[PDB]
């Protein structure tokens, strides 16, 4: 969808939970593609910034999930087209990782940086 | 699975070349001259080209077909090697 | 043997081989980060062909 598209290269950033990239504006207009029906960040500027993080390291434009070696090894596979990081840098509230568990929404880091 | 190839690109432009792309693949994609690459990875610090990853060096050259960023990368793209094709995805730290 | 003459201004010029081993160590250096930090190795090949 379009609309997923990042609309500009000003404040971009990256979803905690699925790594998905939009601008701030885009995610407070639309909230997350992916994770939004579990986050519900849509017309919340700080839930967005609780869900998402300026600081990310490459981006990764995954259009067919479904035939890419790329999304099984970014475990981004089963998540709709859209431009994702190849590392996001934070860790999602603990509330929210609680949440997510009590709901059946499993937590993994998307920082998969080499640290040192 | 498929490949991923390397094509020269506008230095500095590399991220708006990507969008671009997926713009285009989005414009296309109820055509019947669909974009047929798998993906587009433009890693934090490369600098002069991005990396598409394809079943044909054919597909790349249809899909990056006008696309001015990608004009000196059209004639030419090089493969990645299968056993450094992890290595375009790494992120030190 | 690279002696910098000066033309017929003032500035400084290089000789051929200074400018070469300039375009040496600017390739150098920059292989030398790319392998100091994890640069997924294809810029570390092309690096090291040019
Ligand atoms: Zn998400």
């Amino acid at each position: 969808a379009l609309e997923t598209v990042p609309k500009d290269l000003r404040h971009l950033r990256a979803c905690l939970l699925c790594s998905l990239v939009k601008t701030i504006d885009q995610f407070e207009y639309d909230g997350c593609d992916n994770c939004d029906a579990y986050l519900q960040m849509k017309g919340n500027r700080e839930m967005v910034y609780d869900c998402t993080s300026s600081s990310f390291d490459g981006i990764i434009a995954m259009m067919s999930p479904e035939d890419s070696w790329v999304s099984k090894w970014q475990r981004v596979s089963n998540f709709k087209p859209g431009v994702y990081a190849v590392s996001v840098t934070g860790r999602l509230p603990q509330g929210i990782v609680r949440e997510l568990k009590s709901r059946g929404v499993a937590y993994k880091s998307r920082d998969t940086a080499i640290k040192t | 699975d498929p490949n991923l190839w390397t094509v020269k690109c506008k230095i500095g432009e590399e991220r708006a070349t990507a969008i671009s792309l997926m713009r285009k693949f989005i414009a296309y994609q109820f055509t019947d001259t669909p974009l047929q690459i798998k993906s587009v990875v433009a890693p934090e610090h490369v600098k002069g080209y991005i990396y598409v990853e394809a079943y044909k060096q054919t597909h790349v050259k249809q899909a990056i077909e006008g696309v001015g960023n990608l004009r000196l990368g059209y004639w030419n793209q090089q493969m990645v090697p299968i056993k450094e094709m992890t290595d375009v995805l790494k992120v030190v730290k | 043997v690279r002696p910098a003459v000066v033309m017929q201004g003032s500035a400084r010029n290089q000789d051929d081989l200074t400018h070469k081993l300039a375009d040496i160590v600017k390739i150098n250096n920059q292989l030398r980060r790319n392998e100091q930090n994890g640069a997924a190795a294809h810029v570390i090949a092309e690096d090291v062909k040019l």
